[PDB]
């Protein structure tokens, strides 16, 4: 459906820019991987190594190991190989893949029964293929997990390869999460030195989170927006549970799609002309549908006479007034983001961060409830009225070097309010100036331009997506809520009441008989209990003769 | 006697939707109180229907992950009995599937909890298969520790769409196999 053409559009635009920005956040770190590796190649029996710290995300970075295979085959410098630790229980498979992989690193770019490989032919490839290069290749042996390396295996290779060295100035990259102490644990001290490491850093999930939100979901490019509740539940699944931008992305598709099956009313979700084409295509059923929802009904409530029926009956004055609702709508959202970034360099500099720190936070709290109505905001007020002076004039002049950088580059508007602010702050650079700019940030921005989700234009539905609960059923995977509350709240209901009641351990003499004091009548409790085994609310337990006892709390 | 049918009907409206989810690479999941047999077999009579629907009941002790991959590969897939090493098996079935495209195979497992499926190898298989896009997975779970055995790598390999699916029906053919001591 049109929304799926829009899906793949947005979708692969998203993972596209994600993988590219992955490649740039790389590029400083990878230009520093080949700049480090070319610093040690710039300047016996010791393996130098490269230690990269990738916090606790697995599959997203396999891309960039494919791209180290590639990129470090590209400089004309090394021929690179990657040894996985789980591939690698014994001492044989590493030297086998060692060499399989540097005879192979010579292959893939040209465009047996693999048992045949052993510890010789690497020592031959940078001898036989090239003994005289003359400039030796690194083979950065990407040990993608060195943490899971078998320690016996680990020292046997760092000692075998170390002993053999400088015929093979191996460097080896470390896929890792934690800090240096843990390497110094699994890799012994003799190894900590043989490795000659220079510690390196790689960016984790949470940064890619806050980045991607600031960029992607909060782009003005794509109209789609999220309600407080699936934003809260999502960023809760990300922050409180699983840190993968993988699960947040797949969850963001599932949000994208999930909404995009809500109702056709989003076909108007597109650029004003892309949407207005759809306006033309609109038919009388949809005319019924816009006649229905609130923020339209609300937009209908502050209305008038006939006019109102040429909304309700004669569709033309509506579809005109749809181009009135929607044009405005996609005007408002721009007027927000322009202004949201604005807020950030103001308050992202600020301490206490009571309202928020990261851009995603302000988006969150701003949209959750009235910033004005919240007192932590007023606290931030008191702060700005306190700081004053040059901290503020520097940070604010950076709000215009940088936010006039946004409206110079990041954002086109051109809204004419922005410009007025801009002139105001130029004039300052040359207190109640800070409080009329903040009051401008208050009445002219927070009051006006930053405003809420539900206080917004008509039709804030379908661009902003409600219905959090079902996704949490379809993602968060909360079976024991529905179970607990179901079995609690009826012969299996009463059965779980007994399985709550009796004591701790319940003897089947006086459990079959206590369930006969308390309660065809038996078979349903043995099926309740055999399920409660299969379910798992009990177990068929031997702690006492003929007993059923729960592992679950 | 009256109520259950309506619910087993309501879930049917998600059905086509699940089909689309099945296209998108995810795999639906039913956490019920009861049995989805009439609903999963109505998913066989209503949605799946068609062809290439593999059925292995996990409360059946009879079928086995090796004979699961045979039962998929022997009759329905028709290619062969799956070769000794299951990784090689899937390499042949896949070099058939990676080569032969656009073949969608819908598999419905009652009670993944098993055995035989307890093996981390068994769910490295189901992990790869249900990770392999051609086929798709609808599992019905009971054991409270069912989410226990699914790790990060597997709940990634299984992209699980979890559904209310609160089901009131027995647990008759699921209940026929379990034996207790009063008899």
């Amino acid at each position: 459906k049109l929304r799926f053409e829009t899906y793949q559009l947005i979708w692969q635009q998203m993972k596209s820019e994600n993988e590219r920005l992955q490649e740039e956040l790389n590029k400083n770190l990878f230009d520093n991987l080949i700049e480090f590796l070319q610093k040690s190649h710039s300047g016996l029996r010791e393996i130098p190594t490269a230690a990269l710290v990738l916090g606790v995300n697995v599959t997203d970075h396999d891309l960039t190991f494919g791209s180290l295979t590639e990129a470090l085959q590209n400089n004309v410098t090394p021929y690179v190989v990657s040894l996985q630790a789980k591939d690698c229980p014994d001492m044989k498979h590493f030297l086998q893949k060692l060499i399989s992989q540097l005879m192979d690193c010579c292959v893939d770019i040209k465009s047996y029964m693999t048992v045949t490989q052993k510890t010789d032919p690497k020592m031959l490839s940078k001898k036989r293929t090239t003994s005289s290069q003359w400039q030796s290749p690194p083979v950065v042996v990407i040990l993608k997990d060195m943490e899971s390396f078998a320690t016996k295996v680990l020292q046997d290779f760092i000692i075998i390869s170390s002993q053999h060295l400088h015929e093979f100035p191996l460097i080896l990259i470390f896929g890792i999460a934690t800090s240096p102490i843990i390497i110094h644990r699994l890799l012994p001290h003799a190894v900590s030195s043989l490795l000659c490491i220079e510690l390196f850093q790689s960016l984790s999930c949470k940064e890619h989170l806050t980045t991607v939100l600031d960029k992607l979901l909060l782009t003005t490019q794509f109209p789609f927006k999220i309600n407080e509740k699936v934003l809260q539940v999502l960023t809760n699944i990300f922050l409180y549970h699983d840190f993968s931008v993988q699960n947040f992305i797949k969850g963001l598709q599932l949000s994208l799609l999930e909404h995009f099956y809500s109702q056709p009313l989003s076909v108007l979700c597109c650029n004003l002309p892309e949407a207005k084409r759809r306006i033309n295509f609109l038919s009388n059923n949809q005319c019924e549908n816009i006649r229905r929802l609130p923020s339209f009904r609300r937009y209908v409530e502050k209305q008038a006479s006939e006019k109102q029926v040429a909304l309700l009956t004669n569709e033309r004055y509506l579809k005109e007034e749809t181009q009135l609702l929607l044009e405005n709508l996609h005007v408002y959202h721009m007027n927000y983001f322009l202004v949201l970034r604005c807020l950030h360099k103001f308050t992202s500099s600020l301490p206490k961060y009571p309202l928020g720190r990261q851009i995603r936070e302000l988006y969150c709290t701003c949209l959750e409830k009235n910033i004005w109505d919240s007192e932590e905001y007023a606290s931030v007020l008191q702060l700005l009225r306190m700081l004053a002076k040059d901290e503020l004039m520097t940070i604010l002049e950076k709000c215009f070097k940088v936010f006039k950088s946004y409206c110079e580059n990041h954002l086109g508007s051109t809204a004419k309010r922005i410009e007025e602010f801009l002139a105001q702050f130029q004039s300052l650079d040359a207190k109640f100036e800070v409080l009329r700019e903040n009051v401008v940030n208050f009445i002219d921005c927070l009051v006006r331009e930053y405003l809420l989700p539900p206080e917004t234009q008509p039709l804030h539905e379908v661009v902003y997506f409600s219905a959090a609960h079902a996704l949490r059923e379809h993602l968060n995977a909360a079976p024991r809520i529905a179970l607990h509350t179901a079995l609690n709240n009826p012969d299996i209901c009463i059965a779980y009441k007994l399985h709550l009641e009796c004591s701790r351990l319940i003897n089947l003499v006086d459990w079959s008989e206590a369930f006969a004091t308390v309660v065809i009548i038996h078979a349903r409790f043995i099926r309740a209990v055999s399920e409660l085994e299969l379910l798992g609310f009990i177990k068929p337990t031997k702690q006492k003769t003929d007993h059923v006892a729960r592992l679950t709390w | 006697s009256a109520e259950l049918k309506q619910l087993n009907q309501q879930y049917e409206k998600l059905f086509h939707k699940w089909m689309l989810q099945l296209h998108l690479g995810f795999n639906i999941v039913l956490y019920g109180l009861g049995s989805k047999r009439d609903l999963l077999e109505r998913f066989r009579t209503t949605m799946l229907q068609d062809s290439i629907h593999v059925v292995i009941n996990g409360f059946f002790p009879g079928i086995s992950v090796k004979s699961v991959l045979n039962s998929i590969t022997e009759e329905v897939l028709d290619h062969m009995g799956t070769f000794r090493s299951i990784l090689d098996q899937l390499d042949w079935i896949v070099n058939k599937f990676k080569e032969d495209s656009s073949l969608e195979l819908f598999l419905l497992i009652h009670n993944l909890d098993s055995q035989m499926l307890r093996g981390e190898k068994s769910q490295q298989i189901i992990g790869q298969l249900s990770s392999l896009h051609n086929i798709y997975l609808i599992a019905s779970i009971d054991h409270l520790n069912a989410p226990l055995m699914w790790d990060h790598a597997k709940q990634s390999l299984f992209n699980w769409l979890w559904y209310e699916t609160t089901t009131y029906s027995p647990y008759t053919e699921e209940t026929s196999y379990e034996n207790s001591l009063l008899v």
